[PDB]
RNA sequence: GAAAUGAGAACAGUGUAAAUCUCUUAGCGAGGAACAAUUGGAGGGCAAGUCAUGGUGCCAGCAGCCGCGGUAAUUCCAGCUCCA
């Protein structure tokens, strides 16, 4: 059973090669619950040179304890980052009693959590947006992270963890600032992620004009969906 | 717990006890300087190593003993 | 003893003594450019950093500003002569984009080797330390010599050494002077 | 009742026989040594685990070169090992062993 | 609000307020009143002394061992100091009443690890190093 | 397998108030414990052991901090290897 049968309307729309690009899903803000939709846009034919290669990384694995009916019952938590270096990043975490299990479930989670980082210009606008449009802030638990845009080739100035996240996002050049208890790795990761996410939340002056008015994919593709397969 | 011979708290005990084992006489020698970092680059960051799966890359000290250098060369 | 000669520091030491990604990159550099000794890469890093501080301060400034005009001009003219910058990028912004990979590529080792004058990035480093190469009007015994785009024309072997038509060295002499 | 028979161990050089005098705490005690000196002993990490010691027990004591005033409690003697010591003629026949 | 003046004539109150609150920072306090100079080293990096006693020191919980030590009479101070003697059977390299070189343990005035309260270590014996002696480079 | 060369060491020449050293240079000066780099580390922080390694068995000792050692020590004493 290596063939994917979509349980989501969006899932159908994706598998059958109807919705064009991933970012489009992001645009119409269609919830992705199915961790297939994502592997779709990232083909496993394995051409080594694409920067659109989708990357997975285990970050954390934690032995979590419970006190239950006189026993001490351990599970594992894990954190996972997924990203193509080009614009797209997700973070996920899962608890399970078997390690490789926690890992798989967390990969799946992270995929469901995919988010569109926005890339801006520091100084004069020439070629590759190497950084963020504004300064922004992640907040998780106690922790805070501030992302400030840096000039060309500054590189990522940031702790090992948020650095890893940012590299997955494909921010080349950045300045970091962190508050809170940062050694809480899940909160640090979370913060960096949410921060990276807020890039598109910020209304910058270039976003000021009237947007395009389009119909949702579902309204256009309504005919397709109501055929019975 | 009925095994005791030496006085507790004697000063040089463990060092005195330790057998003297002689450092092996090396055939030839370890290259000093740049050449050494060449050697390291070779056995570590060289093209063939990079070509192999980065998650399956083999850790630098994995072999203490020579039987696994024989198993590594085969 | 009073003395007015100036102080120097050519390199810098990282905040973080052990980090894999960095160590690995540094050994990829040491590998490809045939260096020894991490500080060589560090001093290259230092140099680049100086360049970048310059460009940055200049970008603070108004584009009209006399100082940015003159000193910026000077920085880019300074790039060409070393061939760190291609013909087309004379804008200060492209300075920042400078790679250590480009800058090490301007080494005399990197130059001699890639000039088919030496078999190996290592063969090179002995050669220019063996006193076997001339650059311009001088004899350069230094691996770290940053190469004038203009002197790239005249890089050939020393008229002093063999490979320069000079007498075969003490080795060949001692081998050959023992008959039968 | 007893733990497995093992050879009664004698005072080697650098050790002395001792009898427990009073209890200090922190695993310490004052001992009368058959050297003829009183000392303040500490209890072995080994003995802290196994054998509980109390007052007027006969113990073997590892000594210290530098500080003679402190000594380490090495091992406790079972009353039979003791009566045997008296037999052998190691420690003096007039001594009080209590059960 | 913020309980802190913001105003352009507020300068001195601000700076004075800091010149006060700064005292709660410990390193500042210890620095500012001479604290360094009164310590057994008299501000110094190391010190020379004479050995009064060789002494064993039973380790803090939960560890058991006998930490080899010495009580030294510092030649500059004439203060008495309790110092640790490092590595293995190095207590043997010491004779009572030698010249001895003593340094901090790396906590700057505080004890390290299982040795309770002992703030100093032995570096040199007579003229030579404990390291030199240990590895057996030189002889006493 | 022969080439390459400086450290060493020298005629001369450069240099000096003179002397030394440098620099230029004849006659010399490389195949292995020599012309042989160390100093600190391989549990985490922190790069490096998944030694069925030997010794010691809470002792000797390690450990900036957490901790390691109580007879199968990833932490002591050593050997190998490996790291900076
Ligand atoms: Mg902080
Ligand atoms: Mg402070
Ligand atoms: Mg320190
Ligand atoms: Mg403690
Ligand atoms: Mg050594
Ligand atoms: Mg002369
Ligand atoms: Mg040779
Ligand atoms: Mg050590
Ligand atoms: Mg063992
Ligand atoms: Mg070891």
């Amino acid at each position: 059973k290596n063939d994917w049968q979509p349980q989501t309307k969006l899932g159908r729309l994706v598998k059958y090669g109807k919705i064009s690009s991933l970012d489009e899903i992001f645009k119409y803000s269609i919830p992705i619950k199915e961790p297939e939709i994502i592997d779709h846009f990232y083909p496993k034919n394995k051409d080594v040179q694409a920067e659109h290669k989708l990357m997975e990384e285990v970050l954390q694995i934690t032995p979590v304890q419970k006190q239950t009916q006189a026993g001490q019952r351990t599970r594992f938590k894990g954190f996972v980052v997924v990203g193509d270096s080009n614009g797209h990043i997700g973070l996920g975490w899962k608890v399970a009693k078997e390690v490789q299990g926690a890992i798989k479930g967390a990969i799946t989670h992270a995929k469901l959590n995919m988010v569109p980082v926005r890339k801006g210009y520091w100084g004069n606008k020439i070629a590759n947006a190497h950084t963020i449009p504004q300064k922004i802030t992640g907040k998780s638990g106690s922790v805070r992270i501030r992302l400030v845009p840096a000039p060309r080739g500054t590189g990522i100035v940031a702790a090992p963890i948020p650095k890893k996240v940012l590299q997955f996002a494909g921010v080349q050049d950045i300045y970091t600032s962190s508050q809170g208890c940062t050694r809480t790795r899940g909160n640090f990761l979370k913060a960096t992620y949410y921060a990276l996410a807020n890039t598109y939340r910020y209304l910058t002056p270039d976003f000021w004009g009237k947007p395009e008015d389009n119909e949702l994919p579902f309204e256009t593709f309504s005919e397709f969906l109501h055929t019975k397969a | 717990m009925g095994r005791m011979h030496g006085t507790l708290a004697k000063a040089g005990k463990v060092r005195k006890q330790t057998p003297k084992v002689e450092k092996k006489d090396k055939p030839r020698k370890t290259p000093k300087g740049r050449s050494y970092k060449r050697i390291l680059y070779n056995r570590r960051y060289a093209p063939h190593i990079l070509a192999t799966d980065p998650k399956k890359r083999k850790s630098p000290n994995w072999h203490a003993g020579k039987k696994e250098k024989m198993d590594a060369a085969a | 003893g009073k003395t007015y000669i100036n102080t120097s520091k050519t390199y810098s030491t990282p905040r973080r003594p052990y980090e894999k990604e960095r160590l690995d990159n540094e050994m990829k550099l040491i590998g490809t450019f045939g260096l020894k000794n991490k500080r060589e890469v560090w001093r290259v890093q230092m140099i680049l950093a100086k360049f970048r501080k310059a460009a940055r301060e200049l970008l603070t400034l108004d584009p009209k500003d006399p100082r940015r005009l003159f000193e910026g001009s000077a920085l880019l003219r300074r790039m060409f002569k070393y061939g760190l910058l291609s013909e087309q990028e004379r804008k200060l912004d492209y300075v920042l984009g400078l790679t250590i990979h480009k800058l090490m590529e301007r080494r005399l080792q990197t130059r001699v080797f890639k000039l088919n004058l030496a078999n190996s990035i290592h063969h090179s480093r002995v050669l220019i330390r063996q006193r076997h190469i001339k650059v311009g009007k001088n004899l350069v015994n230094v691996p770290s010599f940053m190469v004038r785009t203009d002197s790239e024309k005249s890089i050939d072997f020393a008229s002093t050494s063999p490979l320069g038509g000079g007498r075969e060295g003490r080795t060949k002499r001692k081998n050959a002077k023992k008959s039968a | 009742e007893n733990e497995t028979k093992r050879e009664l161990v004698f005072k080697e050089e650098g050790m002395e026989y001792a009898q427990v005098i009073k209890m200090l705490g922190n695993g310490r005690l004052e001992v009368f040594c058959f050297d003829g000196k009183r000392r303040i002993g500490h209890i072995c990490g080994r003995l802290k685990k196994k054998v509980w010691i109390s007052m007027d027990d006969i113990v073997l004591v590892g000594l210290r070169d530098f500080q003679d005033d402190k000594c380490d409690i090495l091992l406790k003697y079972l009353p039979d090992e003791v009566r045997n010591l008296k037999q052998y003629g190691e420690i003096d026949e007039n001594i009080k062993i209590n059960d | 609000g913020v309980g802190k003046p913001r105003g352009i004539r507020a300068g001195r109150k601000l700076a004075r307020h800091r010149k006060d609150q700064r005292w709660a920072d410990n390193d500042f306090n210890k620095r500012l009143l001479g604290s360094r100079w009164r310590n057994p080293f008299m501000g110094a990096s190391h010190a020379k002394g004479l050995v009064t006693e060789k002494i064993g020191i039973e380790s803090k919980q939960p560890n058991s061992a006998v930490r080899k030590c010495v009580r030294v009479l510092l030649r500059k101070n004439s203060k008495k100091i309790a110092a640790f003697v490092p590595m293995d059977g190095c207590l043997n390299f010491l004779a009572e009443n030698d010249e001895v070189l003593v340094a901090g343990l790396g906590r700057q005035g505080h004890a390290v690890g299982d040795i309770p309260g002992v703030r100093f270590k032995v570096v040199c014996v007579k003229g030579i190093s404990l390291l030199a002696l240990f590895k057996g480079k030189k002889e006493k």
